[PDB]
Formats: C-alpha cells, sequence, structure tokens
C-alpha cells in the first residue's frame, strides 16, 4: 500500500506525533506492515526533481497511490492562487487536487488538514482550509462530495496534533484487511477513536461528577476537574486522549492542562479570543456557557448542585499527590 | 403476664404475616438506617458543601 504524505500549512506536529508511534512504531509501520511510504517531506530521501518525479507519477496515475496523507492546511492565499504554499513547483493546493483525485484513500491528519485548524483562525492570512471541512462546515478544499477511489470521503484524523495511534492504527487496519472495520463519524473521524470524549478516562471525572473544580495550576491540579475554571473542553470533545494516552504516559487533562477541544473542528475554539484561554466562560459567574455534550444547562446545573451537596470529602482534597 | 400477651399477638396469623413481611424488607430498613447513619456521620461534610455552595452564590 503506497503512501504519499504531503504537508501544506503544517507545523509537522502530526508527523512528529506519528513518529512517536508505538505498537506499531513508525519504522515497523513503514517497513513491516506493507505500507510503502513513497515520500514524506520530513522523511523522504528524494529531493528536487527525483521527489517531483515521485509526486507527478502519483498525480498522473503512472504509479498507484493507495493512501494520500495530507497534513497542514490547504493554503489558498493569495487570491485563491495558493502561492503562500508553493511545493515542488506548484501551489500545494494543486498537488492536493491531483493527489486526492488519484489516491485510493485520502487521510487528513491533524486539524489543519481536517478542518483548517490554527492557520484558519481569523484573519486566516494564508486562506487556509481543510481538505473536506472548513471548521465544522463540510466541504473544505475538496468539496463536500469528494470521494477517494475506494469511495471514502477524506478520513479526518483530527487533533493538533493527532495522536500517533489515531493514524497508525487506521493504517494497520488498512494494512491488515480491516478497512471495513473503520467507521467514520459525521466529521469523517474514525469512530474507534472519536466516539469517546477526552473526558472518557480522564483522571478528574470523579471531581467533575462531584463538581469539584481545580482552582489553580501547578499543585492546584493535584485535585479537581479543569472544566469549571480552566475551560476544559473534555466533556464536549470527542477523542480517546484519556483512553489511549499521549506518549503512552498522560494526557493534557491528566497533567492538569485543560483539553482545548483540538479534535473538534472549531479548534481553536472561540479563536482564542481574549478571556477564552484556560478559562471557563460563565453566565452570571456560575453557569458555564457550554455544558457537556448532550446535556442542557438546567439539568446540568441541577445535577451539579445535587453533586456539590452530596460531594464526598476525598473529592475535595488532593488526589494526585506526590 | 403482659409479655405473654405480646407473644400471644405474635401467634396471630395477621400479626405474624405483617412481621414476616417486615422481616422480608428488613434489608431495605437496614440500608435506609445505614444510609441515615452515613448521612449523619457525613453531616459536617454536607454542611461544609452547603457552606461552599452558599459562599459561591455570595461571591
Ligand atoms: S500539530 Fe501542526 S500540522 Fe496543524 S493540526 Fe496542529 S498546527
Ligand atoms: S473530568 Fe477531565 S476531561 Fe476536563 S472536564 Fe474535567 S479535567
Ligand atoms: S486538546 Fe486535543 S489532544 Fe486530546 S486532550 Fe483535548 S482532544
Amino acid at each position: 500500500a503506497s503512501v504519499l504524505w504531503f504537508q501544506g500549512g503544517a507545523c509537522s506536529g502530526n508527523t512528529m506525533s506519528f513518529l512517536n508511534a508505538d505498537e506499531p512504531n513508525v519504522v515497523d509501520l513503514i517497513v513491516d506492515f506493507g505500507l510503502d511510504l513513497l515520500w514524506h517531506p520530513s522523511l523522504g530521501l528524494e529531493l528536487g526533481n527525483n521527489a517531483q518525479k515521485v509526486f507527478w507519477d502519483c498525480a498522473k496515475g503512472e504509479r498507484p497511490l493507495d493512501i494520500f496523507v495530507f497534513e497542514g492546511t490547504v493554503i489558498e492565499a493569495p487570491n485563491g492562487t495558493g502561492q503562500m504554499d508553493m511545493f515542488a513547483g506548484r501551489p500545494m493546493k494543486d498537488w492536493v487536487t491531483d493527489l486526492a483525485g488519484a489516491a485510493q484513500i485520502v487521510v487528513a491528519i491533524g486539524d489543519c488538514a481536517c478542518f483548517g485548524g490554527i492557520p484558519a483562525m481569523e484573519p486566516n492570512p494564508s486562506g487556509s482550509t481543510g481538505l473536506q471541512f472548513h471548521k465544522r462546515e463540510k466541504g473544505g478544499f475538496l468539496g463536500p462530495d469528494f470521494r477517494s477511489k475506494m469511495g471514502l470521503p477524506v478520513i479526518n484524523v483530527p487533533g493538533c496534533p493527532a495522536h500517533p495511534d489515531w493514524i497508525t492504527q487506521i493504517l494497520v487496519a488498512l494494512a491488515t484487511g480491516r478497512a471495513g472495520d473503520i467507521t467514520l463519524d459525521d466529521l469523517h473521524r474514525p469512530e474507534t477513536f472519536f466516539k469517546t470524549f477526552t473526558q472518557t478516562g480522564c483522571t478528574r471525572v470523579q471531581f467533575f461528577e462531584y463538581k469539584q473544580s481545580t482552582l489553580s495550576f501547578g499543585e492546584g491540579t493535584r485535585t479537581g476537574c479543569l472544566f469549571y475554571e480552566f475551560g476544559c473542553r473534555g466533556p464536549m470533545t470527542h477523542s480517546p486522549c484519556n483512553r489511549i494516552l499521549w506518549n503512552r504516559q498522560s494526557s493534557k487533562t491528566r497533567a492538569g492542562m485543560p483539553c482545548l477541544g483540538c479534535t473538534e473542528p472549531e479548534f481553536p475554539h472561540f479563536d482564542l479570543a481574549p478571556g477564552t484561554v484556560f478559562k471557563t466562560q460563565k453566565v452570571s459567574g456560575m453557569i458555564p456557557k457550554e455544558v457537556p455534550e448532550g446535556t442542557d444547562h438546567l439539568t446540568y446545573m441541577g445535577l451539579a448542585a445535587a453533586a456539590r451537596i452530596a460531594a464526598p470529602q476525598w473529592s475535595k482534597e488532593d488526589m494526585f499527590v506526590v | 403476664s403482659p409479655v405473654d400477651g405480646i407473644r400471644r399477638r405474635l401467634d396471630d396469623p395477621q400479626v405474624a404475616e405483617a412481621l414476616n413481611s417486615l422481616l422480608d424488607h428488613a434489608d431495605l430498613l437496614a440500608v435506609l438506617v445505614k444510609g441515615l447513619d452515613g448521612f449523619v456521620r457525613r453531616g459536617d461534610d454536607i454542611a461544609n458543601n452547603l457552606t461552599s455552595a452558599i459562599g459561591e452564590l455570595k461571591a
């Protein structure tokens, strides 16, 4: 299975995260799983005209392209020319057009590629967009009706960056005959990773249940949930970040950092407008503006009051102790 | 004897039936009294929870 991994408006974080892959690690994925990595800007040996030969052979159908991985945004500025992202003699968006049209499967890795991500933040100088989404709005660069040659839409492996497993396990599934096991949600994300929430497996959910808030960073995060004071988007964000830990160690929320909802197409949420960074926007100083997914402010708040009154003592003390 | 009379009431089919039904749901009564004991032994905590809740509405 040939893989061509291109980077548009990328920071290469998805590649670096991918390189952190374990079980399989990246080398075993590239070699031992029958995935022929044709080229990758961070890893491909070919430069210049040899690399362009590889790209053109993929684009024109001279050689098969099974998986086109795209990382980074599709940069369309200036004026829709895409010349703020010139790659191998073309605007990167033209490469995207050709290769997405050539690939059996197109995988957008990372929010930039999936939805536009950080570069698509206003004022979006690069005219960045995702492959098939611009933020939540379906269509992105390739249009809502784009399908790869295997009939799939762009497989969106979101995250900023995506966790290595979010792509590697998909690649293994494709390589092991389990492509049919891959189900995609409405954002084209693999449901095997994105039916759960970041909160799922969060070490602070018991504090969340009892509405015990982390009050401060550092040692303050030895207790409490980050939802109330730090804008944790865990309960509104689909991800397996607390199921499949980052770097096989931790997750933002475990570590005391609020989930920024990076697997969600709106990321960065509120465009990091003043007062929204590591803060919970609240109505009347008590009611979070955004409640967990599938809840309503009145039942949430009622249950929150009930949970506060019935809170056990341990939920009000440090638990992640030295 | 008065105690003999309570034993006599215990013989009564209807009294016995009710006492047997009480002993059937005795686990519920036990758990509710245990729940009350728990609530009482954590009454200080629940009072501190109501204090922190009112103290938030104060701020
Ligand atoms: S990791 Fe980098 S490539 Fe985009 S998805 Fe995040 S800015
Ligand atoms: S339970 Fe965890 S995911 Fe965030 S909302 Fe609380 S720190
Ligand atoms: S910011 Fe992203 S990496 Fe996971 S903890 Fe939140 S979905």
